[PDB]
């Protein structure tokens, strides 16, 4: 619920969510140009993650570095893997690409308050998160393992 | 302006509404900092004579490989003459004011020509300009005396 | 002459005292933090 | 440009020196539609409060977009507490981003506006309703281009620290 | 699964098999050729690393080893340390009638552990390779076996190093736990937010335990009490090897496990290192003033130099990169192994390591006195020598990034170090026929095997402490192209 | 055209590095080798100064720029001003006569003369470099060699004085490094180090004052400013005469010259804020260092404080925003270079002859050493600001720059001139107290059995050779003004607007 870790950003372009069959609200903004997002490698992304009403709780620009995630092998949320690679034929991301995502709680952290360090929690139950992924690059040296 | 040690720009002494300048700029032989003593109109009238006599008796100093000291003594005593003519014109009788400032203009144009000849190490042009500036120096000496 | 003795006192004792006290204090803290 | 009420300025200094005074950014404020945000911005001029924009940076610059700034506790975009305690709400999104030279205040999302703003450069009319929009540049848009064209870094920060040297209420109102 | 990127390291273990083969057949009849195959193994690994310079930072094993240009540089520096210290102990072993065999094993495998720690990426390898290093370190320190002071010294070394690694790996455990169940540093920070524990007390505890263990492994001034007790007792050549090599490998780790997995908390982290850095700049350079030993005050001066290195650790890759830190570790190797070589030659000819015995060396040996004076002046850095310009690059990056309290304190303590360096240079320039000792009076350069290879590495270190301060632009240019440390 | 200043600067080191071992185990060979090298370097300097240096152009002559380290933008900028060529010729003259005076040294004379040549290169490198970081290099390069020819040659408590000096000078060179770091990094866009490109920058006052503090704490110890001056009476007063005549002759003038280069024409709007207080500091410095000198029983510490006193006029001329003030500062740099050099030389030879230090002992030695007596008297007269010597015209042109100052007003000018000219009452007191204590008298136990040796022809030539420029500049000051005055205008043009 609370602990937004207040980081006033500017916002991102709004666009309608061409939903997926797995419940994922999927929304491409800027199609990348380069190699596809490979299933199993470290990929550097930038993102702004927002709750339902739009409040920001996490962003890679807050820590001023791309986020290095291993996509596909479940190190991340299922919404992230299904909105970066695409399971049900959803188009994957390319390098230098941007993409909006409305992560549903079925794919997001369930009805479980993911992250509860003292009294209050980073994520509330049934959050229906909102990600704004900016795929910046693949990790320059990466393995499919 | 804290009494002792006025600070900041270290201003030049001003030019009090006279046409003694060049009209394409102020003047070029002006030494930046010289302590011209505010004596009084008779004292200025005599110090004009003395500095003009100096510039007049600067005849020996001119020669090959000596023009730097010529330029230095020129700009010095001409700066003295400049500020003294300024205080004399500003304290003139308003009927000898106009001939005196025209005299100062036709004297200082010649000092400018002389400085341009000596700074450039031009000896023959320095002396050929020293001729008529010597005429003008004797002229101001017999005016003030 | 009294003023000269006074001024060389001020120089050698309590303005060279600071310059030498920097070194005395460095020696002393070195020996202290060596033995503590 | 609906009813510029308060002209105010903050003068910047790009580059290595702090007091180079690289132009100034004179801006008008719509103090009638939005009293809370404009009163906040007038207060962040350090006029009656120790905290203020004087000494703060423009901590994010993006080409052909917006130049963010206005955090004074920190320099990254976290400490932006307003005059109304820490963080206040949004107000009456009547007007829109008219295009170049706006003063839309920056918030995380709804009803969490702070001290941080951003000067628009290109026509971003798709921030309406999310971020409260007000204010407008009236002298010094080429200084805004001078901020924008600076080479940025991995963190989208300007390589040269774009600091605000002063921020005072102009005598217009 | 062809992991060719580790060919410069596997060479070493390949050579190590050969080492044991020479320990197998004849068992006594190979004194010099064993050191020969070891040195050629080092240089073969070096040229293989230089041959694999142009490759991408490709992670070879199943998420376990990143052969970056940064880690490549640090592996090159560890191999350089080993190759410049391998002729330091060709005579110390024959002096203390110890076995050259298995000392070469310990040196080779400590070099291997450092090489792997530089390129290590798993929290397993940031534990196994430092422990290869540390266990070989405990073995190297307790190698003379001539008394009981060195034995208790190396036992306390073993205990405190094990506790150091245990604190470090408790922090790694909290990394592995708070980050879901993720290791492999690049995925660790993704784990801290996939589970939303980036803003947790557990990850702060992980940071504190990790940086405490690193300051132990870097001898930073709070966590530093082991080096004075354990470098006095351990034999001088492995003192040189382990001091320089452990500090450069632990600087590789203190870049790796801080910039990649701990950037999100990089504010708090910086303060920790800053505190340690300031302390390691002060107390070290404030202790060695009042020390009568030589290896002990060299250890404290090394603490001060690493305190200067943490300035380059604190600054990121952008606002003055890790090139200053790299070239200062280069000069630190070059101008500390020379000093330890001179301390070795003063101790293979005189016998002792007390500092009052150095008084009068200018008369007996002008070349050795000149070499030690030039090396110490490089460490202090008054004229344009290596360590002066290295400190200059460090303070340049620190000022540019905006660390004024690091740079100013570092300069104060640079003066403070200049004092004791010249206190040493007082002795080995002066002489009064009674201020010298009966260990300096009988020096005996000529009763020796030959013109050793100790002197070769000593004059190489002297040249590399003198001219690379002048010839610094190539080193800066080859250290600036390490921008892939992230 | 030709690398002139480079073969000026590197030549002493590159010719003393030819003494690697050089198996000649007497002082003769290296003594003559190094005095020959010093003469050759002085002649190279003069042939650069005579036939390849225009004395009218107030700009950088014999310029030369290389690329040493690209990251710092650190070049090998060399250059000669009007206010730096005089200090360079003084470096040549005084260091040459210093290695002449070091003829009788034979302890480790190879190392001594090599370190002399190292100082000889480093000082001209500091005076001839138009790069800030190179100015720092050649500042700290005259720190170790001076230490080594101060701690192993000359002085009873030489080790204390040497470590005090090296740590004080390093603790101020770090402030210099703070200054060059500040200017280079936080100077402007496109950060640089070349002073020729740097002298026309903005430097707002809140940052210019910071740079001025960072550089004034550096130059306040080298030209001793009385909060920070305690290194000198220990360093000079416990050093050999050959080292001390360049510690006061030319090493003290960097810091006075530095206050002209990197403070007066690089940070002018901040110097206009700080010079009012540097004036009060220098006026108090003259009196303080002229009243401490009667307090010294020692002979050599008396002359060290004398140098602290005569640096006050340079501080005043620098803080005088005038052409006469700064021209008097440069002229006093050179004049006191000669004076203090020869005075420390004669005090060292007097200690070698007499083997007494304090003035309570060492009564009448005039009949014993009359040549030393007369040369010491003439050079005390030159220290006295006596006409016919350069000290007078220096310590009068600085007064004239005060009384013709546009910065200050009469209420302050009166106080400043009064406190300055008490200095020339107190300076007779200590100088003639030294003379009447060490030379005027008769000691009944010294009648004939001692019969000390007089000033040999070498030492007599030293003193006379340093005297003749003092006389020549007292009778014709434009041997020193004419090489600087034009450049001084190029300073003051930055001050009046
Ligand atoms: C920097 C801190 C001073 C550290 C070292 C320090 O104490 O200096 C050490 C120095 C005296 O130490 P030394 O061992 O050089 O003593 C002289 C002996 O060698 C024999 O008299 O003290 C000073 O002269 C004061 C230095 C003020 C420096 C400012």
């Amino acid at each position: 619920a609370t602990r937004i870790d207040y980081y006033a950003t500017v916002g991102d372009p709004l666009c309608e969510y061409s939903y997926a069959k797995s419940g994922l609200g999927f929304c491409d903004l800027d199609v990348g140009f380069g190699d596809e997002a490979p299933r199993g490698v470290l990929v550097n992304i930038h993102y702004t993650a927002r709750f339902a009403d739009g409040t920001l709780f996490d962003s890679s620009y807050k820590r001023a570095r791309p986020l290095t995630m291993r996509i596909g092998v479940g190190k991340v949320i299922r919404g992230l893997d299904q909105g970066i690679l695409g399971g049900e034929g959803v188009p994957p991301m390319r390098v230098g690409g941007k993409r909006k995502l409305q992560i549903p709680p079925k794919l997001a952290y369930g009805p479980e308050p993911a992250g509860c360090f003292s009294g209050d929690c980073n994520i509330p139950g049934n959050a229906t998160l909102l990600y704004d992924i900016n795929f910046v690059e693949i990790y320059p040296g990466s393995n499919t393992r | 302006d804290n009494g002792f040690w006025i600070d900041g720009p270290l201003p030049i002494p001003p030019i009090y509404n006279n046409i003694v300048n060049e009209k394409t700029g102020t003047r070029t032989f002006i030494k930046k900092g010289v302590y011209v003593a505010d004596i009084g109109t008779k004292g200025r009238m005599y110090r004009v004579k003395k500095n003009a006599f100096d510039l007049l008796a600067m005849e020996d100093l001119i020669g090959p490989d000596t023009l730097n000291y010529v330029k230095k003594y020129l700009r010095l005593k001409s700066t003295f003459l400049f500020y003294d003519f300024d205080n004399l014109i500003s304290a003139a009788a308003s009927e000898d004011k106009q001939p005196l400032t025209d005299l100062a203009n036709r004297l200082f144009d010649n000092f400018e020509k002389l400085e341009d000849a000596a700074k450039t190490k031009n000896l023959a042009e320095t002396e050929s300009c020293y001729k008529d500036t010597k005429f003008l120096l004797q002229e101001v000496m017999t005016r003030m005396a | 002459r009294r003023l000269a003795k006074q001024t060389t006192f001020f120089d050698k004792r309590i303005i060279d005292g600071i310059t030498n006290g920097v070194g005395i204090t460095s020696f002393f803290v070195g020996e202290v933090t060596k033995y503590i | 440009q609906s009813k510029i009420t308060h002209k105010v300025y903050f003068d910047i200094s790009v580059g290595n020196p702090v007091g180079k005074l690289a132009g100034r950014i004179v801006i008008g404020l719509y103090g009638d539609d939005v009293p809370q945000t404009v009163e906040n911005f007038r207060a962040l001029c350090t006029g009656e409060k120790g905290f203020g924009y004087k000494g703060s940076t423009f901590h994010r610059v993006i080409r052909d977009f917006m130049i963010q700034g206005g955090d004074f506790e920190k320099g990254n975009g976290t400490g932006g507490k307003s005059v109304y305690g820490r963080t206040f709400k949004d107000e009456n999104f009547k007007l829109s981003h008219v295009g170049p030279g706006v003063l839309s205040m920056a918030n995380a999302g709804p009803n969490t506006n702070g001290s941080q703003f951003f000067i628009c450069t290109i026509k971003t009319s798709w921030l309406d309703g999310r971020h409260v929009v007000f204010g407008q540049v009236i002298e010094g848009m080429e200084v805004v281009k001078l901020i924008e064209e600076q080479e940025t870094d991995r963190g989208d920060r300007p390589r040269k620290k774009v600091v605000i040297a002063d921020c005072g209420q102009l005598p217009m109102s | 699964f062809d992991g060719s990127f580790i060919f410069p390291e596997c060479i070493l273990i390949f050579g190590l098999i050969l080492l044991l083969m020479i320990d197998s057949t004849s068992d006594q009849k190979d004194i010099p050729w064993l050191y020969f195959i070891s040195s050629t193994s080092f240089v073969m690994s070096i040229t293989a690393l230089l041959f694999r310079w142009r490759e991408e930072p490709m992670i070879s094993f199943s998420g376990n080893f990143q052969t970056n240009n940064f880690n490549e540089i640090f592996q090159f520096l560890i191999l350089l340390c080993s190759t410049l210290c391998i002729p330091l102990s060709v005579e110390y072993i024959e002096c203390t009638e110890m076995a050259i065999t298995e000392f070469l094993l310990f040196i080779l495998t400590a070099t291997l552990g450092g090489m792997f720690l530089c390129g290590a990426n798993d929290l397993i390898t940031i534990f196994v390779a430092p422990e290869c290093f540390s266990l070989c370190s405990y073995l190297l320190s307790g190698y003379t076996k001539k008394d009981i002071r060195s034995n208790e010294a190396t036992m306390k070394y073993l205990l405190m190093g094990g506790a150091s690694s245990s604190i470090l790996v408790h922090g790694f455990s909290w990394l592995y736990g708070s980050s879901g169940g993720e290791i492999e540093l690049q995925e660790i920070v993704n784990g801290l937010i996939n589970t939303q524990m980036y803003n947790s007390p557990g990850i702060s505890i992980a940071l504190i335990f990790i940086t405490v263990g690193i300051g132990f492994k870097l001898s930073l001034a709070p966590s530093h009490q082991w080096t004075p007790d354990v470098y006095e007792d351990s034999p001088t050549p492995v003192v040189a090897f382990l001091s320089v090599t452990s500090k450069v490998a632990a600087s590789a780790s203190a870049t790796r496990i801080f910039d990649i997995p701990f950037y999100f908390s990089s504010n708090e982290w910086h303060l920790l290192l800053e505190i340690l850095a300031i302390l390691s700049m002060i107390f070290g350079n404030l202790i060695a003033i009042t020390q009568t030993s030589m290896k002990r005050m060299l250890a404290y001066s090394s603490i001060g130099q690493i305190g200067y290195v943490i300035i380059g650790i604190i600054v990121g890759d952008s606002n003055g990169g890790y090139a200053s830190m790299i070239t200062y570790m280069l000069f630190y190797i070059a101008m500390n192994l020379g000093t330890f070589a001179c301390i070795i030659l003063f101790g293979l000819r005189t016998g002792t390591d007390n500092i009052r015995d150095y008084a009068g060396l200018y008369t007996k040996d002008p070349f050795l006195a000149l070499s030690l004076a030039l090396c110490l002046l490089s460490l202090g850095g008054l004229p344009p020598l290596a360590g002066f310009f290295g400190k200059l690059h460090l303070f340049w990056c620190g000022w540019q990034a905006g660390l004024y309290f690091l740079v100013s304190i570092g300069l104060l303590t640079s003066v403070l170090s200049i004092y004791y360096y010249l206190k040493i240079i007082k002795l080995l320039m002066t002489g009064r026929n009674q201020e010298i000792t009966p260990h300096m009076r009988n020096y005996r350069i000529s009763p020796l095997r030959s013109n050793n290879s100790i002197e070769l590495s000593m004059i190489v270190c002297v040249i590399a402490s003198t001219i690379p301060g002048i010839s610094m632009n190539p080193i800066i240019a080859i250290a600036q192209d390490t921008l892939f440390s992230f | 055209d030709f690398p002139w200043l480079t073969i000026i600067v590197v030549f002493p080191i590159s010719a003393g590095s030819l003494m690697l071992f050089l198996p000649h185990r007497g002082n003769k060979v290296n003594k003559w080798y190094t005095i020959c090298i010093c003469i050759l370097e002085l002649l190279l300097t003069t042939y650069a100064f005579c036939y390849n240096f225009k004395m009218d152009d107030p700009l950088i002559q014999l310029s030369e720029d290389y690329k040493w380290i690209d990251f710092f933008d650190f070049y090998w900028r060399m250059g000669i001003d009007g206010l730096s060529i005089g200090t360079i010729l003084l470096t040549g003259f005084i260091t040459t006569l210093a290695t002449l005076a070091a003829f009788p040294v034979t302890r480790d004379s190879r190392f001594f003369h090599f370190l002399m040549l190292a100082m000889y290169s480093g000082q001209i490198g500091s005076f001839s470099s138009r790069d800030l970081l190179l100015f720092f290099i050649m500042w700290e390069l005259e720190l170790i060699p001076v230490y080594l020819l101060l701690s192993m040659w000359g002085g009873k408590k030489r080790l204390y004085s040497a470590t005090k000096f090296i740590l004080y000078t390093a603790g101020s060179s770090i402030f210099l490094l703070i200054g060059v770091l500040g200017i280079s990094l936080y100077g402007s866009n496109e950060p640089t180090l070349n002073l020729e490109l740097l002298a026309n920058k903005s430097y707002p006052v809140t940052l210019e004052i910071l740079f001025y503090i960072g550089f004034l704490i550096a130059f306040a110890v080298k030209s001793p400013i009385i909060p920070l001056h305690t290194w000198l009476p220990d360093t000079h007063g416990e050093a050999h005469y050959s080292t001390c005549m360049l510690l006061a002759g030319i090493l003290l003038k960097m810091g006075a010259y530095g206050l002209v280069r990197i403070n007066m024409e690089l940070l002018p709007h901040a110097h206009s804020m700080f010079s009012p207080w540097l004036l009060v500091v220098g006026t108090i410095q003259i009196i303080y260092a002229a009243s401490t000198s009667p307090g010294q029983r020692n002979l050599k510490k008396r002359i060290a404080y004398s140098s602290v006193s005569h640096m006050g006029f340079i501080i005043i001329g620098i803080s005088s925003i005038t052409d006469p003030g700064l021209n008097g500062a440069i002229l006093q740099i050179i004049s006191h270079g000669f004076i203090g050099a020869a005075l420390f030389f004669l005090a060292g030879t007097s200690y070698d002859r007499i083997r007494l230090v304090y003035l309570d002992e060492m009564g009448g030695m005039a009949i014993s050493i009359p040549k030393i007596f007369t040369m010491f008297t003439i050079l005390s007269m030159a220290s006295l600001a006596l006409p016919g010597m350069s000290g007078f015209i220096a310590e009068f042109i600085v007064f004239f720059g005060i009384i013709t100052s546009q910065k200050y007003f009469l209420i302050s000018k009166i106080f400043i001139i009064f406190v300055m000219a008490i200095g020339m009452i107190l300076t007779p007191i200590y100088l003639l107290s030294m003379l009447r204590q060490m030379f005027y008298g008769y000691k009944l136990i010294n009648i004939k059995n001692f019969s000390f040796f007089d000033s040999g022809p070498r030492e007599l030539f030293l003193s006379i050779s340093i005297l003749l420029p003092i006389i020549g500049i007292g009778i014709y000051p434009d041997f020193v003004l004419s090489l600087a005055s034009d450049k001084v205008e190029s300073i003051l043009s930055n001050y009046f607007y």
